[PDB]
């Protein structure tokens, strides 16, 4: 669990941002004191108004594409797994499938050249991940059963870095910002990424004040 | 010596000769060591007016500098020592002999005598 | 621009025999004006902010703030029993306020069983330090002076000790009162500008 | 400090390894705030004179 | 950048001797920084974290940490009777708080710190360690003694005879 | 929060706490918050016995530094529930030739729609169902803020056009003084165009009022310094 | 304005330094006005005395304890007035005795007037000036002895850089 | 690898003169390295494994470990009444739980990082020792009254009269 | 400490090999803590007052 | 890293410009400090309206000319090599690519006589550049590859010595400018340029001081 006491902004107290370290496959909890600067300004504490977004500084661009396929309630799925890899030289292909990122509702029978089978647990209707390793480029392969009658939406493909859609709080007693900070199975070692928080006030009236800050998030591996 | 009395900025340097053409000759004197030391009087001087020191035996000692002792360096019968000061004119002053302070090899005692002191001296280079 | 380097020297009479250089004479005096107006009742350290939980001291609450600010910011307390935040104006020089009895509203929260409904302490926000004054009364000027002049040649190998008591200390020890500023006299020039 | 009715280790010996701290022990006598001696005088002064 | 060690062997006038070596110059510059916040206490310590169960202490449960952790960080309570956890921030410079294990951070090397009130005293101490060992104790203005008695004693030890003790008390309470 | 302890105008202790370099105090702002200043003319209206301090304060803000800025605004319009096109190629009159990196910030989106960038240029606007008024969003080609205000028309006649917002502003009616102890607060905005290295100048002229109701007028200024990370 | 009523030739020859340029015209004028008020406030007696002074006087007791605290000149008529007391007595006080016995009174003080300057300034900041400019505070002395080793804690609790002249002790005196 | 023998001879002021062989001076560090260790109370020897049946002292049952364990390995504790053997996290630093054998981990020296403090004071110990062959008294006096029977006083210990003492007592609580 | 009633060697002597530690008993006399003479005056006025 | 402390305007304490060296390739930062001229100048510091100005004083002109190519997206270019360089003597043409400067979206693979094939990276839109070496004279082929619409416009041939457009920072509150100093991989040794720096304080009520300066680029091999 991270903490973050921000700067006041009072005119008072190397780069500009915090630092965040981050390790490929963690989903960690970032907490953040505004008691500095929101508490002068005596209201009715802070709202929950927040607002982030994540950019990339360095990205090292993905070599192994990413898929995505569709099968029905209780039908097995084949695919393959060699068309998601141009190799630009001509080598082997050493596919393997994660045992610590496999499916979740599923077992996936990886074949010996780039095939593999996705036999779904029964009575099961969702989507379901799992990462497979091409040559240590990892990409997730994604599928979504469908309950028979027509479909389900298309997932949209989570980014390396990511802040989960609802599991914020703010605590206007403390005024203490928390959130959650997962960063993908994908992320490749060294890159460095930026968020950016945007969190808004309010006083005894209904009026805002606004408070941006920053963090660098630094993949690392070994933590 | 406490490392207080230690209050002197010297230059210890060693000299170069080299005939000149015409038919003199010239005596270049470089920098070796530069550091913190303390000198102390052990007889007058006589100045005659343009700094140079009228002493006449020209091996009786005037001045007694004590600095940190170095194994390596090895002071020579050719050394000189280069006083400089802030509103005073700077010192030349040139060595007659070494002293290993009681043998514990931590300070080295130069018994050492005044050239000249004026403002028109050459500095080392 | 207030303590000439020249003036140091021409006092503690580096004048042509120079010790430790100019460098060491300009964290010398960095340090004489740490010292001094540090000790007489004077403050320094530019802007700071300290957030810090504020703890129930007395019955009619007296209030210790660990960072004394700076002579009269308001400084804002929250929490602890108290719904609505509330500011304090405090007295210069001191650190010690009063917690107005008059409460303004207690939003407390009788019954809970995941957190026993004990309490979220009461916490407090405010800066300390100085946009910039620093200020040098002549007469205490003699006292930095002679520290600079005493710390010019006590550099921390000699043994410099004046007794303080008369019998002993405890043991087979030298007395002792080595500190500097008052064995250079310093502090008997300073005591003048202190109440 | 730990040693008050209530804590840890309540009239247990404190053991100081060096360092020498020295104790002395207040009076605070506080039996004699109202002067009990010059204080009935008045008392059976300003009585005497209503006559009781 | 604390302490670079052209402001050290300047100090000291200890430069043009090869028996101050950089590292032993280092091991000397390592023990000033480690009694500075020791008998003063600005924790000049990296970040380090503690798992510290706390014991109750008293009618209304005194809990004094063992680690001060940082100033304002909350520290986590939980077992010992409390079904749930809890947090807590500390008081900056003391441990001591009020109500069984407990979880917190410690540990300063941050936007670097020690005003020039310390540095003095840092360098007076290593002025001593450099040219005074343990052997010879010594006497007034560092002469030696022929008491019939005994010695006088308290005088080769460091930090104590010279500097830092009373120049490091300023920031004391 | 900002707070300042304004001169007593005494002829003396002028000086309190000041490191000089200019006249007007310091204020420094980040692009895109929106914090609140204190000021205390305690020191000042104390002495002058009366009924204390009164809401007639006057602010104007006038820039010492510009630094123009590259990309132009623009003005859009369209009726209720009617989905607006527009495009974001023209307000970036460049002097060299190079790509437009169009982006839209999450942090300054529109606040009553959304909005979808294009290819080239492109967005569109589709105002909030059963929705009436005004709202903006600030897009960034190729690093120049510029902000594009929309109004959406009640379908009966017409909107009248915004005033384009300032890089600093002081809000019309978010200030109070409380003459029990002469503090007066205000909200001090920086809209996310303003670039960072750039200076303006915010002059305050606060009135008391004595026991009677004649005046006295004190003017004071400062320097708020538009400086990037805080 | 510390330059009429004592001159700089004066320091340089009693404390024999006018062939010193190791201290110059600014370390002398900055050694003598704060040596002027070092003792100043200590016990001045009242340097710069000519000085019309206020004081809301506190009363006390049955006797009226009006104390003050610098008597006007000799017998000047002090005015009393205000704190509950609208006739301006000006009553002529007790000379050299401020703790006088019947509120507000200004005064003029300071028997000024043609520069008396009797003593301590004569004699005790021209001593301590000599002794700020040729004992600097670096080491502890002793008895017209440069240290005495005693094998102990040193002696130097005073000698160091205080006031061990007799400047102190005229100022002493004077406040006698 | 903790202390290097060419730190002895700089440090002792001996690199030019040795004042002695190597040999000697390996059994003087042994010998100022086996007389920090018991003082201090730290262990020492990377790690180190007691087991060691634990005593009942106090009605509530107050339980010292004579090893105090590094600082949050649940201590083990089985036989004597006790049915189910049961963990224990004691306190770092001090040895005093509360409630017969028990084993557990020490050697609180794990690593090599002795941070700054037992090195400089074994450093003085050695200077101490390289010229102190038992030859001269060298005996420092005592607290102020001369015994009765009359010697020439007490207390004159290497390790003692040096600042050896005060040097790591920044640890010993 | 392990002479406690109910200890090992509880009664018994303490013997110690050198390094003579230095034992003070504290008084801590605690029976003037309400201030008798100065509380029980009060008392009686309080009363005497009331009539009784 | 440069540092250059800037003459103070105060009348008082070989050539002019100051001397910087460089190696072709590298891209290097180089930091002023105004403090000796606009801290008496007391006011709000220095302001972001710099300029520079590049001008050769040997330049050596190049014996390989370049060229400009254009391609669509995701359809394979080809180009050739061998009018690129006009020999003056009759020699051979050892064509090469070093690996250092390679393209950056693709891939080239060099015929046998100045022929070179970049296959454009799969679903990129863009411009992209390349360093050829033919004989030891170094030239660059820029390829711009269009995203199939219409066209792209014409890249400006980046010369050997230049700062980059919009990377130019000052801090007001230390008096320091930063910008950075890139050299072309085509720069040849012992060429010397001249760098002019117009660097514009600001008085505390928004007049202006201006100050000139200038550098001499020495573009030197081997550091």
């Amino acid at each position: 669990m991270y903490f973050f006491s921000v700067d006041p902004r009072n005119g008072a107290s190397s780069c500009c941002c915090e630092s965040i370290s981050a390790r490929p496959g963690e989903v960690n909890g970032v907490m953040v004191s505004y008691a500095a600067w929101s508490a002068p300004l005596r209201g009715h504490g802070l709202t929950n108004k927040t607002t982030f977004e994540i950019d990339g500084v360095s990205v090292t661009p993905p070599k192994v594409s990413n898929a995505f396929g569709r099968t029905k309630v209780g039908v097995v799925f084949e695919g393959t797994l060699s068309d998601l890899f141009p190799n630009p030289e001509g080598e082997q292909v050493e596919y393997e499938i994660s045992e610590l990122n496999g499916p979740s509702n599923g077992v996936v029978e990886l074949g010996a050249n780039g095939a593999f089978t996705y036999t779904p647990g029964a009575l099961f209707t969702g989507v379901d991940r799992f990462w497979f390793s091409i040559n240590g480029n990892i990409g997730e392969y994604v599928i979504s059963v469908d309950p028979t009658t027509s479909e389900l939406p298309q997932p949209p493909f989570t980014t390396p870095v990511y802040v989960p859609a609802a599991r914020r709080s703010v605590d206007p007693r403390t005024h203490v910002l928390k959130f959650v900070l997962g960063v993908s199975p994908a992320a490749i070692p060294g890159d460095v990424y930026r968020l950016t928080v945007r969190q808004v006030a309010i006083d005894c009236d209904g009026n805002e004040f606004v408070h941006i800050s920053c963090y660098d998030i630094s993949i690392g591996s070994c933590g | 010596m406490r490392t207080a009395d230690r209050k002197h900025r010297v230059i210890v340097c060693s000299q170069q000769s080299d005939v000149d053409d015409e038919g003199r000759l010239l005596i270049t004197r470089a920098g070796v060591i530069q550091g913190w030391a303390a000198i102390a009087p052990v007889k007058a001087i006589r100045f005659s007016q343009d700094g140079v020191s009228m002493q006449k035996d020209t091996m009786q000692p005037t001045h007694d500098i004590t600095m940190n002792y170095n194994p390596d360096v090895n002071v020579s019968v050719s050394a000189w020592v280069y006083e400089h000061r802030l509103k005073s004119p700077p010192r030349w002053f040139k060595v007659l002999s070494v002293v290993n302070v009681d043998e514990c090899s931590r300070y080295m005692k130069i018994r050492c005598r005044l050239v000249e002191t004026s403002d028109d001296v050459t500095p080392p280079v | 621009t207030l303590l000439p380097l020249q003036t140091i020297r021409e006092h503690a009479k580096c004048d042509d025999n120079p010790r430790v250089t100019d460098d060491l004479l300009k964290l010398y005096r960095e340090a004489a004006f740490e010292a001094a107006e540090l000790y007489t009742g004077l403050s320094f350290t530019p802007e700071k902010t300290i957030v810090e939980p504020i703890r129930l001291k007395g019955r009619r609450g007296k209030i210790i703030l660990s960072a004394t600010p700076i002579a009269g910011r308001p400084v804002v307390f929250y929490g602890g029993g108290l719904g609505s935040p509330l500011e304090l104006i405090p007295r210069p020089g001191s650190n010690v306020l009063f917690f107005p009895y008059g409460s303004p509203d207690r939003f407390q929260t009788w019954g809970d069983c995941h957190t026993c409904d004990v309490e979220s302490q009461l916490m407090a926000t405010y800066v300390t330090g100085r946009r910039c004054e620093n200020s040098v009364p002549a007469g205490i000027i003699i006292g930095i002076l002679k520290l600079i002049a005493w710390n010019i040649n006590n550099p921390g190998d000699e043994v410099m000790s004046v007794r303080n008591t008369l019998n002993a200390n405890a043991q087979g020890l030298i007395g002792g009162t080595n500190n500097g500023a008052v064995i250079s006299g310093a502090q008997d020039e300073w005591f003048r500008y202190r109440r | 400090e730990e040693t008050k009715p209530g804590g840890d280790n309540g009239g247990e010996i404190i053991f100081i390894a060096g360092t020498d701290v020295k104790v002395q022990e207040m009076k605070n006598d506080l039996s004699d705030i109202h002067s009990k001696v010059p204080l009935d005088d008045q008392a059976r002064t300003i009585a005497g004179n209503f006559g009781i």
